[PDB]
């Protein structure tokens, strides 16, 4: 049950979801 | 971040659009074929009708 420091279970939050919601380029490649 | 300095970023940004404009210029020259060969066939058949008048 060893919770790594790094971890953001050693802080008090708990990540549920992560999402990219767009992906762009630099205007020139565009 | 590790971004590399904006003057040099200016380069990194022209060699990708270098690639870009290197697939463009290949587009362009299959366009010119495909244009170019219609144009000699007509002019075939065209002498060839001649030829026949």
């Amino acid at each position: 049950p060893v919770i790594n420091p790094n971890s953001m279970a050693a802080l008090g939050i708990e990540v549920v979801d992560v999402r990219i919601k767009q992906i762009n380029l630099p205007t020139e490649v565009s | 971040a590790a971004r590399p300095p904006e003057e040099v970023k200016a380069a990194f940004d022209d060699a990708i659009a270098a690639r870009e404009n290197e697939q463009q210029y290949i587009r362009e020259a299959e366009a010119y074929t495909n244009e170019v060969q219609p144009r000699a066939n007509g002019q075939a058949q065209r002498i060839l009708e001649e030829a026949r008048a």
